[PDB]
């Protein structure tokens, strides 16, 4: 069958969307180091941004894994 | 056919001879490219 | 792509050279900026 | 280059208004004492 | 059928592509007078502001091209702007014309860097503070890019006017298709075409200034 | 000159030389240039009337292509 | 390692003291200053200055202008033209004079004499946020 | 049926466009941590530009998930 | 069959080019947060540059949906 | 035909390169926002660099549309 | 056998998402240099952020190599 | 038959490496704008580096475009 | 055969992962120049991070050149 | 043949790794402008870090071009 062969290239291409949430977490936790070394008195508030920014970045990255596990198995 | 010297070449004299001299050396390169491209077609 | 039809290239090369090098420049040599007076 | 620097002012004029503002917000227990310890008396010829 | 606006135009069997390439200089009148009309007053000002931009960065030998590199930004900025008119055949979408403006101005720029001052032009391939042990790799870059700069110019301008016209012509055909469909959508596809026409006006000038700046920067590196 | 003549001989009266019709353009240009462009306080309509006569020419040769896109046939 | 020096024109708060961190309101944006901080030199804008003693205990003064200058030998010299501790300012006059400043701007249109209002506005805007 | 097999690699490759909206939400919330460390007085107005900049970058990401859900389900 | 199939492989692989417009809109509205926290008096001059930098991202995002259209419909 | 079908894959893959130039126009028009909030007196000389940076980055995207159209139409 | 040959493509294309992490680790350890060259007396706490960032991006770089090993062998 | 069909896919993939130069030339001219606004008295020497950077990033992109053609036309 | 063909497409699409180990090595040595020009008194300690960052981003690039030389030579 | 065919998609997709060294040379020579606009008295030491970063990022580009010219002519 070819669909079983197309679902593999369909999934193995969807997981490339994770390459965005891997360079987007290095820019959030990389801008916490630059932002905290300047004003280290806001560590408990700059952090609570680097968690919102890290959750809204892996979210758009786990969609491409949910899509992969939606093409590969679940129709 | 006068003033083709006076209006058309007398002004462009210091440029077509001294300044754009190396332009024409390049314009020969270009003509060789255009004919060659049209030769292989 | 019709840019590749090389049969009409010499129709675009020569009237350009007759404009970029002889007609547009001639009209620039007529635009002169005199130095200001005292 | 801030807006006042574009508006012609200088940091001395910037500091004269910011320091005046702090004193203008001091409480009356200290406002009288603080204004005379920093008031101006010099005059230009 | 889609690239129709780029085929060499002919009327009554005559190659009308010559009366279109020779027209731009007709929009630049000149006068010997001292106080003329609004057109030549605005034009002689633009030529003053333009020449002071491209040419100020040059030395005395590079400023002898101040007629070429100004009469070139005036010919590309007027050919592009005369292409935005409806149905117009802009000859800057032609790889032939663009290769004829790019190769001479480039070849005539490196020649004067090789026929004279060559020993100095040999030092741009090797940057100043360069350690040695990996030079046999850098020599490829500074030459193979030099050998492809003349094709970078002619294609940066061809592929930017062509693609700018293709887009405006497609988005145009969109508004035509959704015209007989929900009309409040036609007005949003149309307002995209208006913002796109204001962009193709700017890129009509920018692609003329960048072409004549990169020919300037090549010249500045050879005089 | 025409606009006051009436004869078909005028068509053959004219100087149809390579230098003849040029002087009819160079005089047809300076009659336009002096009217709309070469005046102080001139308006943009000296130009937006050349482009309007440049589209009709840019459309005239481009009609052999647009005819293949009519939405009717009669 | 740090040699703080905080001084009004008429008063000295610290002098050669060894605090571990200061948080100053520089014109180019606030920054905190620990030992061996990169040498800089700035000019303040109205705002707090928190001084962290070695014990981790703070101290909060409200500077109004001046110039901090971190040096190459980890020495700091913070000079405020008017540095009053928060126990001397009131919230009512700040909010009131800010209103007298904001309401007087709209009635003004000259670039110079309106620029002096915004500086009074931000100086009072920085006051209400410092008190509470 | 090489028809529905190509509709898998289509959705599978059209969803790689989300790798932009993953590295764009990283630079919005990354440069909010930096910009808020400098001028923490504008905490409210900066966060109103993050939400505006996060959505405009995530919109361009959902348009890929909308396209991947057309080549896969619609046609 | 393969000709009408090779389009979804080419169309979907062409709407990836709008990923670059998801990162270009991040960096634009990510620098409006940094540039405004620095000079909060130019809030209306900067925001007009962000709208300019945002619009010019759709421009290069449309060049892709064009080739994603031609491959799909006007082959 | 496999030869005319492979044109749609290459043409659709060639135009992915527009993701690059779509991300370098956000850097330029994002740097203009930063560099203009620091020296707003240079507004005209900075914008004369956002223009050169726009056209020289965008140009690299159209070199991909060149091969997107050199393949799709002119073999 | 067109499916076993397809696994070499889906598994060789899923592993390009790692190119996202590898670019979000150079941002982290390039922000540790900019944030340590400013306030070096924070070397302890900065490095405990350049590890939380290194271990959160490089986790996304492993979710790709997880699917690359899920198609190549687990099927 | 397929030997030529593969030269339209291998050449459509080789030409997407230009996207690395659409983002490089943006970073070079996004730094000539920032760096200038800080030290506007070095315009002659910053521009002399933005050109060296624009030429060296473009020189990498055009290697891809040359392998695009050296596959599509030579062998 | 069909396998020895796909083994070249998988080993080719996997070594694209190096494209993330080239943008990391760029950002690390891009911050070593910015961080050392700000605080040149830390030349030996900033450079001791630009070697860690160089080796840790290039370790994710080897992970792709390894999975390439696994489909290409091992299996 | 299917070997001479797939060896063109392989060697045609392996050379996308140069997209890394395109944006790695743009950052090194981009931050050199920012590293010089700050400390112009180090012009000899900065430019020696740019050439080190330009030769180590491009070397990752060559490792990709080396593979594309390995699965094409070598074997
Ligand atoms: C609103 O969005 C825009 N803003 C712009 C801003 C500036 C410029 Br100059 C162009 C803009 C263009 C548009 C859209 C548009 C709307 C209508 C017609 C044409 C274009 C768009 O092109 C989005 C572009 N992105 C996503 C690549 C689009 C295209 C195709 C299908 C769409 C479907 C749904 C939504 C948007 C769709």
């Amino acid at each position: 069958d070819i669909d079983t062969a197309a679902k593999f290239i369909g999934a193995g291409a969807a997981t490339v969307g994770v390459a965005g949430s891997g360079a987007g977490i290095g820019t959030v936790f990389g801008s916490l180091i630059i932002g905290y070394a300047r004003n280290p008195s806001l560590k408990q508030q700059l952090f609570s941004y680097a968690i919102l920014g890290f959750a809204l970045s892996e979210a758009m990255g786990l969609f491409c894994l949910m899509v992969a596990f939606l093409i590969l198995f679940a129709m | 056919l006068q003033s083709i010297i006076k209006n058309i070449w007398i002004p462009m004299k210091p440029y077509y001879t001294k300044v754009y001299q190396e332009i024409w050396i390049g314009m020969g390169l270009m003509g060789f490219i255009v004919y060659k491209i049209r030769a292989a077609d | 792509m019709p840019q590749l039809n090389t049969t009409v290239w010499p129709t675009m090369i020569t009237p350009m050279l007759l404009t970029l090098f002889l007609i547009t420049q001639l009209k620039m040599l007529n635009t002169n900026y005199h130095l200001p007076p005292s | 280059v801030a807006y006042w620097r574009q508006a012609g002012l200088s940091y001395i004029r910037y500091s004269q208004i910011c320091a005046k503002a702090v004193r203008d917000a001091l409480k009356t227990e200290f406002k009288a004492n603080a204004e005379k310890t920093s008031g101006s008396n010099v005059k230009i010829v | 059928n889609l690239f129709a606006s780029f085929i060499a135009p002919t009327i009554l069997g005559l190659p009308a592509a010559v009366l279109i390439i020779l027209f731009p200089p007709l929009l630049i009148p000149t006068s010997k007078y001292l106080i003329n009309n609004r057109l030549i007053t605005t034009q002689q000002w633009l030529i003053k502001l333009t020449s002071k931009q491209m040419m100020t960065m040059h030395n005395t030998k590079g400023r002898t091209w101040s007629l070429m590199l100004v009469s070139l930004i005036i010919f590309i900025a007027t050919t592009n702007l005369l292409g935005l008119l409806p149905h117009s055949f802009t000859p800057t979408t032609q790889l032939s014309m663009n290769l004829a403006m790019a190769i001479p101005l480039w070849a005539g720029t490196v020649i004067m860097g090789f026929r004279s001052k060559i020993k100095n032009a040999l030092a741009h391939f090797l940057p100043q503070g360069t350690p040695t042990p990996l030079i046999p790799m850098l020599v490829i870059i500074e030459t193979i890019s030099l050998l492809i700069q003349p094709m970078a110019l002619a294609v940066r301008l061809t592929a930017n006017i062509t693609a700018g016209h293709l887009l405006m012509h497609l988005i145009g055909s969109a508004t035509l298709a959704m015209s007989t469909i929900n009309l409040p959508s036609t007005l949003i596809i149309f307002t995209i075409l208006i913002l796109l026409t204001i962009l193709e006006i700017a890129v009509a000038l920018i692609q003329a200034y960048v072409f004549t700046l990169l020919v300037s920067l090549y010249l500045h590196d050879n005089t | 000159e025409v606009k006051l003549g009436e004869l078909p001989s005028w068509i053959l009266m004219r100087d149809f030389s390579p230098s003849g019709i040029f002087g009819a353009f160079q005089r047809g240009y300076y009659r336009y240039y002096n009217k709309y462009i070469n005046v102080k306080k001139g308006s943009i309509s000296g130009i937006t009337m050349v482009l309007a006569c440049y589209v009709l020419f840019s459309y005239s040769f481009s009609y052999k292509h647009l005819k293949h896109e009519r939405l009717r046939k009669y | 390692q740090m040699s703080f020096t905080f001084a009004s024109p008429t008063q000295v708060f610290f002098n050669g003291a060894n605090v571990r961190q200061v948080d100053v309101p520089t014109l180019t944006g606030a920054f905190g200053i620990l030992a061996a901080h990169v040498p800089t030199l700035q000019v303040l804008r109205p705002g707090l200055v928190v001084v962290h003693a070695e014990d981790g205990t703070t101290s909060k003064y409200f500077v109004s202008s001046g110039s901090i200058a971190v040096n190459a030998d980890s020495s700091v010299q913070l000079l405020a033209e008017e540095a009053v501790t928060l126990d001397m300012l009131d919230l009512g006059a700040a909010k009131a004079n800010l209103e007298k400043a904001q309401a007087e701007l709209v009635g003004t249109a000259d670039e110079a004499t309106r620029a002096e209002i915004q500086i009074r506005i931000e100086a009072n805007e920085a006051l209400v946020k410092a008190l509470e």
